[PDB]
């Protein structure tokens, strides 16, 4: 009869022959990744566009349903979900041409090598040559000549590459309704039709910015500190005035800093809270691992794992004859198949990536009661920011302690805790101004506030201004910069790991709350508190049913992203930072005063 | 008294194939002697929910006839075997009455009804115009009409086919591996009652 009736009819169809179709090609893709033969990969291609043709199909038969004659939200949201037009819109023609730019952008960036010239007989991939070679060496030539000589060669590559690719994204955007491409990527914040939970897409700038200027001060004093250990470091190619140079981030591209905490070490006398030899002398398996992390989710209040998951997860690396990809993955496949693909090793970083993606296992499984189109994150954020509080909470002393791989006599005093906070400032504040000025590039070269001829002047004026590095040497337009990285070059929103980090502590905070921890925010643990569990598991079940926003009152009690829990996470090292600084200066001169 | 001829469940409980939701088997069982306790100390099962009657005094009661209704469903939807209940199943499916005097037996069959590829044998009635009546079954094959506009015989654009398969995969989850429900209906009618229990010495 109705309109609403009529939508409610189709949803259900379609989540019930959904449903099978993404659970076959989720199989097949398990099995590519798995077990990485071409028969696997023409069935996973085979699935894909199986899944690809239905999708265009039920798409199609959705756009049929008007939405302003729908007013339950759950409809609304899922017929909204399916009505995008994505790159149908397109021309064939030019939708063939842009399918076709990503993937040699894709073979580009991932066969990648580059060596030294006069000596070509041999070369470097980017994992793992170059990945070493930036995170280890001390040389200053050396790594300058490993960053200009991939630049040159992947930038020099990608930059028509690129610039088709702007047009043609922003002619299908504005072809679906968007002012430009960097509107679509906002839309995914977009809550319409709630009273007082409205977010707009023009918010999310405005809101990142307010965020940023607060962030500021703090990555100020962190960017002195490592600016001075750098001069140590390297005596004389470090200004006391300047920026850092580039190619000393102990990254690639100064995604993070973590590759810095052996040469800016505040108190190496001191010992480090490295359990990997109390593992190996117990013999920790990587089934150990996976059942204390799901000790440590049990004692919080959620759900064990399936037996599904024990049988059918890859936690261990399968041997020699067969091949599978290494990078640690959570699967949600459907109908209730949640597995692990991580080729775990004895290692503190694989015990917190085992929680880490075991809390993505928890959030893919409290979502699974929803809607098939709804089986997702509220926003790109919570999805990450879920397993990063697990990381968070895993790694601290007091759980160590709890699980028996820390000695019970071991001395927690403010000198450890300064490191550990710096160690984790390293990876985690200094990938916030890289990451803001990398998205606020990417939506000013879509919305033409940048021209062509004028992105890298642009751009290195961006980087000296905000994240407070230099480039060693001028660079031309016949440069690409930017797309060295992997997610810019493969059409991956980067805002992501933005809202991630400040909902990771608006998490932390309000789950602290409620788990009554008396002391400072670092040293929380959020196990052996049902309170807290419930406090999660009310935000984990709606999935993507209801907006972030109420989402995050369910949470934290605040209708917008809030700044104010990573300053309170990292005050101890900001008041010790601020401490450390009277000598030198804080803050940095955006011109070529150390090296140009 | 010596007593023979055992009422059949052997050919329920241990049937090789089971019937769908949608065309659920009834077995009329009479004239017999049902053993009740072989069933109730199974550890077999996974449901055995009795409404209206227990399973210590069934082995003593006697009854005219007795009703078992046979089919498959998946995990989460066991739950909607019940009087009262809201779902698909219960709805358009299989409906149970309110006052109704009987057992309802489930188990997980993920070993038998589970294949590799895929087991698409059973299906279930996603949409009728109303609502079944208890002990009620639908095996029509018309396109639902959900649009005033119509059908004309043919899937198309808001007509849809009432009957939808289930996919059954071996490495699902507990919640989507296939359940077989026997559900034994126990009524008392005007006539002398036949099926009896046995007679302890
Ligand atoms: C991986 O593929 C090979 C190819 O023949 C096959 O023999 C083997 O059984 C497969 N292993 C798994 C675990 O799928
Ligand atoms: C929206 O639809 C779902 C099922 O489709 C229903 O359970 C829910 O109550 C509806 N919400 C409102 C506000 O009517
Ligand atoms: C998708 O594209 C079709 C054809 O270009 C158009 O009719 C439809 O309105 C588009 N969808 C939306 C949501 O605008
Ligand atoms: C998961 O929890 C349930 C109840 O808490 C328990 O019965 C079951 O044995 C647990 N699973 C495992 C593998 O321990
Ligand atoms: C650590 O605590 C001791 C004891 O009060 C104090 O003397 C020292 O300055 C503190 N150091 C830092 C870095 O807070
Ligand atoms: C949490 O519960 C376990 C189970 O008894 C216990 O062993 C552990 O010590 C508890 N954690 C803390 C911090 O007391
Ligand atoms: C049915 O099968 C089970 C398991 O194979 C068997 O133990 C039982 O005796 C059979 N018969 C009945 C009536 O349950």
């Amino acid at each position: 009869s109705t309109i609403e009736e009529q939508a409610k009819t189709f949803l259900d169809k379609f989540n019930h022959e959904a449903e099978d179709l993404f659970y076959q090609s989720s199989l097949a893709s398990w099995n590519y990744n798995t077990n990485i033969t071409e028969e696997n990969v023409q069935n996973m291609n085979n699935a894909g566009d199986k899944w690809s043709a239905f999708l265009k199909e039920q798409s199609t038969l959705a756009q049929m349903y008007p939405l302003q004659e729908i007013q339950n939200l759950t409809v609304k949201l899922q017929l909204q979900a399916l009505q995008q037009n994505g790159s149908s819109v397109l021309s064939e023609d030019k939708s063939k041409r842009l399918n076709t730019i990503l993937n040699t952008m894709s073979t580009i960036y991932s066969t990648g090598k580059v060596c030294n010239p006069d000596n070509p007989q041999e070369c470097l991939l980017l994992e793992p040559g170059l990945n070493e070679i930036m995170a280890n060496s001390l040389d200053y030539n050396e790594r300058l000549w490993a960053w200009e000589s991939w630049r040159s060669e992947v930038g020099k590559q990608l930059r028509p590459l690129y610039e088709e690719y702007v047009v043609l994204k922003n002619e299908m955007a504005r072809a679906n309704h968007y002012e430009d491409y960097g509107d679509y990527w906002r839309g995914d914040y977009e809550v319409n039709g709630v009273d007082g939970y409205d977010y707009s897409r023009g918010q999310l700038i405005e809101d990142v910015e307010h965020t940023f200027e607060e962030i500021k001060p703090l990555y100020e004093h962190l960017h002195a500190y490592v600016r001075a250990k750098l001069m140590n470091a390297y005596p004389s190619y470090i200004s006391p005035i300047g920026c850092l140079p580039a190619h000393l981030l102990g990254d690639m591209w100064g995604r993070f800093w973590t590759n810095l905490y052996s040469l800016t070490v505040p108190f190496g006398q001191k010992p480090n809270i490295d359990v990997t030899d109390a593992m190996v002398d117990q013999a920790w398996d990587a089934q150990r691992i996976f059942k204390e992390a799901e000790k440590f989710f049990v004692s919080v209040g959620l759900p064990n794992m399936t037996q599904g998951f024990w049988e059918n997860s890859m936690l261990t690396d399968p041997g020699n004859v067969q091949k599978a990809v290494c990078h640690p993955t959570a699967w949600d496949l459907g109908k209730g198949d949640f597995r692990i693909l991580m080729c775990t090793k004895v290692t503190m970083d694989d015990f917190l990536t085992a929680h880490h993606e075991m809390g993505h296992i928890q959030y893919d499984m409290a979502y699974a009661a929803q809607p098939f189109l709804l089986r997702n994150g509220a926003n790109e954020g919570f999805h990450e920011a879920v397993g990063e509080i697990m990381s968070l909470s895993a790694a601290t002393p007091k759980h160590l302690k709890s699980i028996g791989l820390l000695s019970p006599d071991f001395q927690e005093d403010n000198e450890t805790e300064i490191n550990f906070l710096l160690k984790q400032a390293l990876t985690i504040v200094g990938t916030l101004p890289f990451t803001y000025m990398l998205e606020k590039w990417r939506w000013m070269v879509f919305k033409g506030e940048i021209p062509k001829d004028q992105w890298m002047k642009k751009w290195w004026e961006m980087k000296r201004e905000i994240v407070g590095v230099v480039e060693p040497v001028p660079h031309d337009e016949t440069y690409c910069d930017p797309a060295s990285l992997f997610h810019v070059s493969n059409d991956y929103s980067f805002i992501r790991y933005y809202t991630r980090t400040l909902y990771q502590f608006q998490f932390q905070e309000a789950l602290c709350q409620a788990a009554k921890h008396e002391g400072p925010l670092h040293k929380c643990d959020i196990s052996n508190s049902t309170e807290a569990g419930q406090k999660l598991f009310n935000m984990l079940r709606l999935g993507k049913s209801e907006p972030w926003t109420l989402a995050l009152e369910n949470v934290v009690g605040a209708k917008n992203m809030n700044v104010r829990p990573l300053l309170n996470y990292f005050e101890p090292l900001f008041t010790w930072l601020k401490d450390q600084n009277k000598n030198s200066f804080v803050g940095w001169s955006t011109d070529w005063s150390p090296y140009a | 008294p010596n007593i023979t001829n055992l009422c059949p469940f052997g050919e329920v409980f241990n049937a090789t194939r089971f019937a769908s939701v949608y065309a659920w088997n009834r077995k009329r069982i009479s004239n017999c002697v049902a053993d009740y306790s072989v069933l109730y100390n199974s550890a077999s099962f996974s449901t055995f929910k009795c409404y209206g009657v227990s399973p210590t005094k069934l082995n003593d009661l006697c009854f005219t006839n007795v009703y078992a209704d046979s089919f498959v469903i998946r995990g989460d939807e066991v739950r909607q075997i019940a009087p009262g209940q809201t779902g698909k199943i219960a709805d358009y499916n299989y409906k149970l009455p309110d006052d109704f005097t009987g057992c309802v037996i489930a188990w997980n069959s993920n070993n038998l009804d589970s294949k590799v590829g895929g087991n698409y044998n059973y299906r279930y009635r996603l949409f009728r115009k109303s609502n079944l009546k208890p002990f009620e079954r639908d095996i029509s094959t018309e396109i639902y009409q959900a649009g005033s506009k119509p059908c004309n015989g043919v899937e198309g654009f808001n007509c849809y086919f009432p009957l939808q398969s289930y996919g059954f995969q071996p490495t699902n989850g507990v919640g989507y591996q296939p359940y077989r429900v026997v559900v034994l209906s126990f009524e008392l009618l005007h006539a002398p009652a036949t099926v009896c229990g046995p007679k302890k010495s």
